[PDB]
């Protein structure tokens, strides 16, 4: 009942979704070896969203492991938790792609994507009712973003009426982690725009900041800041996974934020957020938690909700409270806070509550806004693309796997014409 | 798995090689003897029962050099058939080493590459160390390089170069070796890592306190810098960057690919116990110019690429603060067709010290690969000093006699002016 | 009640008949000296299947041992459960074929075979109802290829009533194990079309990959390849030993799968096949050895089922499971994969269930598939055959032993003629 | 059961015979006075009580060589009238020894073969070994196998040969002595193993670093080819071949009959340390033309027919999977009416080691046996070499004298370019 099938691209990729799988395995109760040593019926009686039941009582993950290199897929083997995964899930090459999107999409990518797609089916077969698939990756390098794409594209094809969302790291502002990212990204976002149901976009200069500035860590490592998506992305499946008061799920999700289809980008948010000294001083009720969720320095994407108006925004609420509470929070940020609310949806926020709160919290909250202000990052990358394809510089890299020109040129179009959308329903009355 | 083959050419080439075994056996707990008491095998192939063998092959024209290997602390660790030696040396001329003397030697060396390479499950390239003015250094390495651009086709190779220096010469011929090389070398090679002695002995003599550095210490502070391109391979990091990426990352059009190294901390243990050196402070140390390992000015140039490799005890988020601040400074400046400047490693690995050496045992080491447009000027300098003796036909008629044609030195010289004016080209803004 | 005569020629037909042997005698709890040890009364109610009672409460394996070479003989005597053969059963010359049919077929074999005829004879007259003969052989060499004919040519002759069933080790695509193995396999095929009831295609290559691949064995032996072949053996005949739900016999099993004479060409296969890490990580349910069982890459044979048509495919599983389930299983192959069988056969899909399932596991399964696709193996052989004819090339060493052109072309277009039936029916609608 | 054997021929055969014996005793346990503290079989016989002797007969004109063998280490292991001796040699004239000297041993040599046939039950057939050079080896190898055809028929033989160097002869006549035993021998010999004397050398100083090989070390090598030829029926194995398998995979056309053998690997202890000696990696070695035992170019050439014997511990899949690479590579050519051209033996027991032997002791070894178009090369030298001399009836006088007829000469010459004519038209596609 609802299969989730999760699929984890490169570096990136198989480390957030390493963390995404030890926080999951804690919530329902599953030890390293796959074992259930839980308390209660209700870790059990939806584990089959996330897990096939191997003989012997044992779970394992609905999860597949790809990538070019094998150096991250042999950590992952010999983490805390490596062994929890079926074997022949793990998908790797020799080669890599040397950071190039073209070889993970064209090359080296389509040379392993068979290999990839075989188990995919396996695991979908194995399904009674599969709701669809969550990929894990980055856009900025050559495996995540060109194989990963290409995955997409694949997938797609073959299921056209399942869902398929993405938690993609995308390229922060201030500093560039590769020197080709620029070409990595608008790349991936011409297939992301019409391959994806929804793409929770995700950016490290807004964790670092979070990591630092709220939760108090001098000097966070990128294990902490995997352990924030984790956390968002557990957000948004618990109502498919234990009872609720009122329950979402994948599909009303989507239907509830995207009101067009090309604009399905979101800027996810968790709550609350505090220092190790920093919780005994405050009471975790539920306005806290609202205006914890509702602020810029709490936002997961690096842009300013601000500087847009919010399309919709879905709130989803773990742990026990009263619902009449989250409605008048729900309406009072509306009020209060008109002018960064698209006049033209109203009552544009959704609200889904989930009776089971994660561990070690008595209540929790995960925000997903569309906001028109993401077109700030759209445009960063276009202009970042633009700069260096008008000089053709690194384009020989690309060429030289037997991409054309005309590609690239069509990708920037499109990206342009998204920005285009964006700016049009940021201004419209 | 991921093996990487390494190939050492003439007294320069090899003699790095010397230091760079010995400092990977430290790193990997090989003893001199290849035992030990699963890293290790992107160097090290295994052999039996407790023998670990270098994926190398040692080449000179002469046998000097490498007998010393054979008969060294470490003849044990190497199998006879890669250490390869001819009789006479290519005696500082490129055609000797190229056609009269390197063309009797080539098709057993290659014959030694193929051996190797059957034994590879993934062969990621090669690695070449050699020098720029030697015989063997600029005409074998250029043979070698023609003919495995042809056996091999599209996998990488790198290269490690001592380029000559403004004012340090030691042959008076160097100018001539260095331009053929370079211009029969330069659509073969994917990316080449130029070092230059003067500034490395000036780093010995300012930051190490060392009144007279010897080849050796270069060769040891080369091997560190070899060392950190090769550690994301040979261990596990947080943010990894492999043989492929740096010519994707740091070659922005098919000649410019001349990258610049430059290492930090380079310290005694006695200046470093005052110091806490964390990222931002040696990531300032390595961009500023009296650091750097060729004698140039990036002041006077531009910044195309720089890739940043972090080893040891390295936070992510610092790494991003200490290049967000290098990046607002007046000293950096970037071309203007490149908005993303760096490429950023981090590896969990502390930089491992050679047991005598001249550098102290630091928490973190950082290795920058740059290239920059004031590499221009050293082209420059190259080729005015070609012309000064060409001017004359000073020392041509060895080249002559040794079987090469009058017409391929003006050929050289005339790629070399091309190259320098598309450095120019590219260094102006839209 | 249904006596097997178990015949076994050559190095090859040897060494997969002791392994299979030794199967049988585990099976039926018999240990090395012929005595039986195990446990319940079933594992003893059938064993006149394959062993005789001698005096002293032993059995003896219904066995006959032939070669033209003594060593392998020698080998098997030595080896573990040499000592539960029959002495007087083992038929042995001392001057081999040289890797020739002809001397096989016509002349050190002609010396041997009346000897042979004679133990064969007395075997079948021991017997109260003789079901009829298998023969464990390859097709490449000199003794299992043309000795091996020769004897089933007798027996046939003798017993034309009774079922004659081969498992014959076939030669690989990609190398050749001998020089003249083309002409070693095509003539003895010209003889296994007119003579045999059913032929099991088994090929080495497709072994290799299998162990390789599936069981993880980065270096398989011989050994280990056979142990699978019997397997598969075993299998074949486990509904005739033990009680079932819905029992299989030879008989019905040739029924099912031959629809025309000559097509009785199978591609075996055996499901399941782990790891022995793997095997923790998942269920032996019905639906995962179905699925198993039902692909390119668990094929005993070396050639693509989705390269042609399934004719009739036998499904023979062991284990305590569920009628039902196995049924749905059967339809829903069929369903999905229509395109891979024949349209004009309905309902090509042949069930047996055996309640004993073999030591170590709790369900298995065994795969006979009749498939057009094996007639790229036949047409491989046809070309090589060709290639060397042409040009007359090792002729003289078949010519010198008495033979004719003549014989070569007629087997060759024996040979031709089924393909062509083959692809008549792979091509009907 | 299945004997074998052996007859050994002249200097050559004996000598080369002399290690084959001294091999096949420390491969069973048989001490030097024929005592032992059941495989063992096929080459010795067993008399009375803890004896075993040697199937075999050592045969030549002269008394000298034999006569090392009687007064020698082994003079217990054989029975006196299995060694014979005459008392004046064949002088290198064919003649002397089919005719004048050889006629008056060939019937006691026979009576003598007759006696240890007698004594088989399961004669496999004979392995002779011999050298085309000698007058002995060439006259009286050929009478000998004429009888041995007449008085056995289709049992099989087979040779063993010390074939003349392109380059390295001992004696002047050598060609005329070739010439006329591969005329006199061809229709009587089912498959002969071409060896060349200079080819071992090369081998023993490239991969043994032997300054000066001796012929002790050239039979040692021949020992190793032998034992593994018989291995096959001397113990159990996993995939067997026997001396009946071989003439019908490698003989395509009744006198195409002359495979050649190479065997791998031959190393030193030394450097045998540092390589792990795997199935792929061996038999790439033996497709490598250097390691080929005679000087012949197969690059030039096409195979075929390939049979590799492997020996010790080797597993089936991976010999398949070598085999399967070799097939791919470009040097490795076969004729387009030969799409099947391998045969492959595997047999548990690895290659046994003569103590103070040149070889070191090895998991694995291979043995093999190859057809190829590029021996008509060494046909057409020989061919040309008979030629300049019988232009000019140089040496003829000899042969005449000793009661050969001219007409012969031409009549060998003849047979000769006709098989030469053969190998050509074999050689082109269809
Ligand atoms: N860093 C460093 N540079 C060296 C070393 N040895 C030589 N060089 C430099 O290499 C150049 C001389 O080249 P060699 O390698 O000695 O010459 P070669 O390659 O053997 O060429 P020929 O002897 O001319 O055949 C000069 O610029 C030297 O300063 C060394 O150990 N370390
Ligand atoms: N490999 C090898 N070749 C040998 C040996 N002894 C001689 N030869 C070669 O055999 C040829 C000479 O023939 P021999 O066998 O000495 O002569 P023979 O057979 O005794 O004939 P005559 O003395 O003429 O009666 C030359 O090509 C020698 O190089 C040996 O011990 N090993
Ligand atoms: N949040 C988070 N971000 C990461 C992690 N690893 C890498 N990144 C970010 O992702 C980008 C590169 O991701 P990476 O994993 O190298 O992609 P890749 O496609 O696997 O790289 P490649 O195989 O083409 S060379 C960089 O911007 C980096 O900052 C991680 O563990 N957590
Ligand atoms: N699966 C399997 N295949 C084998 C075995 N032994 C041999 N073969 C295969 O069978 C073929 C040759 O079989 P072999 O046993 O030599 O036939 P033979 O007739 O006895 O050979 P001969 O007496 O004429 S020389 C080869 O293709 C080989 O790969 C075995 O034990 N198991
Ligand atoms: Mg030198
Ligand atoms: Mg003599």
């Amino acid at each position: 009942m609802r299969e989730i099938v999760h699929i984890q691209a490169g570096q990136c990729g198989n480390q957030i979704g390493a963390k995404f799988w030890e926080v999951i395995s804690d919530e329902h109760g599953i030890d390293p070896t796959g074992s259930y040593h839980g308390d209660s019926d209700l870790q059990l009686e939806r584990i089959n969203v996330y897990y096939n039941e191997a003989a012997g009582n044992k779970y394992v993950p609905r999860a597949i492991l790809v990538d070019l290199e094998p150096g991250t897929m042999d950590s992952v083997r010999s983490g805390p938790f490596g062994q929890i995964f079926r074997p022949d899930n793990f998908v790797f090459g020799q080669s890599g792609a040397g950071n190039n999107w073209a070889k993970g999409h064209y090359t080296e990518g389509a040379e392993l994507v068979d290999s990839v797609l075989d188990v995919v089916r396996k695991e979908s077969e194995s399904c009674d009712c599969l709701q669809g698939f969550q990929l894990t990756h980055s856009l900025g390098g050559g495996t995540g973003s060109g194989m990963g794409t290409l995955l997409i594209s694949k997938i797609r094809e073959e299921y056209p009426d399942r869902i398929m969302n993405t938690f993609s790291v995308v390229p922060s502002p201030k500093v560039s982690d590769t020197v080709v990212e620029p070409y990595n990204a608008t790349l991936s976002v011409h297939q992301l725009v019409e391959n994806t149901d929804e793409t929770y976009c995700i950016d490290n200069e807004a964790l670092y900041d979070i990591c630092f500035r709220t939760l108090k860590l001098t000097t966070p490592t990128y294990g902490d800041l995997n352990h924030l998506v984790s956390a968002t992305m557990s957000g948004v499946t618990t109502c498919l996974r234990f009872p609720g008061q009122l329950n979402a799920d994948l599909r009303k999700l989507a239907v509830n934020m995207v009101p067009f289809p090309r604009l399905h980008f979101f800027m996810p948010g968790f709550a609350p957020l505090t220092s190790r000294g920093s919780q005994q001083y405050r009471a975790l009720t539920v306005p806290e938690l609202t205006q914890q969720m509702f602020d810029a320095k709490n936002m997961m994407a690096a842009c300013d909700p601000r500087h847009g108006r919010y399309l919709t925004v879905a709130a989803v609420f773990r742990g026990r409270m009263s619902m009449k509470e989250v409605d008048e929070q729900m309406l009072n940020v509306q009020n209060k806070n008109s002018s960064y609310f698209v006049e033209w949806i109203p009552n544009n926020v959704k609200t889904a509550v989930c009776d089971i709160p994660p561990r070690g919290l008595k209540m929790s909250a995960t925000f997903i806004g569309n906001s028109t202000a993401i077109q700030e990052l759209f445009k960063r990358i276009s202009e970042q693309f633009t700069a260096m394809f008008r000089r053709k510089a690194f384009l020989h890299w690309y060429t030289g796997e037997g991409m054309d020109e005309m590609e690239f040129t069509e990708a920037e179009s499109n990206m342009n014409d998204l920005v285009s959308e964006y700016q049009q329903y940021q201004d419209a009355t | 798995m991921r093996e990487c083959i390494s190939i050492h050419v003439g007294q320069a080439g090899v003699q790095i090689g010397n230091a760079c075994w010995e400092l990977y056996c430290l790193e990997h707990g090989i003893q001199p003897d290849g035992q030990m008491p699963d890293s290790f095998n992107t160097f090290f192939s295994e052999t039996g029962a407790g023998k670990h063998v270098p994926r190398a092959v040692f080449v000179d024209l002469e046998p000097t050099v490498i007998d010393e290997v054979r008969t060294g602390t470490y003849r044990q660790l190497f199998h006879p058939e890669q250490l390869i030696t001819g009789k006479e040396d290519a005696a500082n001329n490129y055609a000797r080493g190229h056609y009269t003397i390197g063309k009797e030697i080539i098709d057993l060396v290659l014959d030694r590459i193929r051996k190797l390479a059957d034994q590879c499950t993934g062969l990621q390239g090669f690695l070449v160390f050699h020098s720029f003015g030697g015989g063997t250094g600029s005409g074998f390495t250029s043979l070698l390089m023609e003919r495995l651009s042809v056996d091999y086709g599209k996998k990488s190779k790198l290269e490690f170069s001592i380029y000559p220096a403004p004012q340090v010469s030691t042959a008076v011929v160097e100018p001539y070796n260095s331009i053929l090389t370079t211009h029969t070398t330069l659509e073969h090679s994917d990316c080449a890592f130029m070092v230059d002695n003067e500034a490395i002995y000036d780093i010995c003599r300012r930051n190490l306190d060392i009144e007279r550095p010897t080849y050796t210490n270069l060769n040891r502070l080369i091997s560190q810098i070899v060392s950190s391109i090769t550690a994301s391979l040979r261990f596990d990091g947080a943010l990894n960057v492999d043989l492929t990426e740096f010519q994707t990352n740091l070659v922005p059009y098919p000649r410019i690919h001349f990258p610049l190294a430059t290492y930090a901390p380079v310290i005694s243990a006695e200046k470093a116990y005052h110091e806490q050196l964390s990222v931002a402070e040696i990531t300032n140390a390595c961009f500023e110019p009296a650091n750097q390992m060729v004698k140039c000015d990036p002041r006077h140039g531009k910044y195309m690429a720089c890739c940043l490799l972090y080893r040891g005890d390295v936070v992510p988020k610092d790494v991003n603060a200490a290049i967000a601040t290098i990046k607002t400074k007046r000293s950096i400046q970037f071309v203007d067709w490149c908005p993303t400047g760096f490429k950023v490693g981090i590896n969990y690995q502390p930089p491992t010290v050679v047991p005598g050496g001249d550098l102290a045992k630091v928490q973190r080491a950082v290795c920058m690969l740059s290239n920059t447009t004031a590499i221009a000027e050293a082209w420059a300098r190259l080729d005015h000093k070609f012309d000064l003796m060409y001017a004359k036909r000073a020392f041509v008629h060895w080249y002559v006699g040794e079987g090469m044609e009058e017409g391929e030195f003006s050929e050289a010289r005339e790629d070399m002016a091309a190259l320098e004016k598309d450095y120019e080209e590219v260094g102006v803004d839209s």
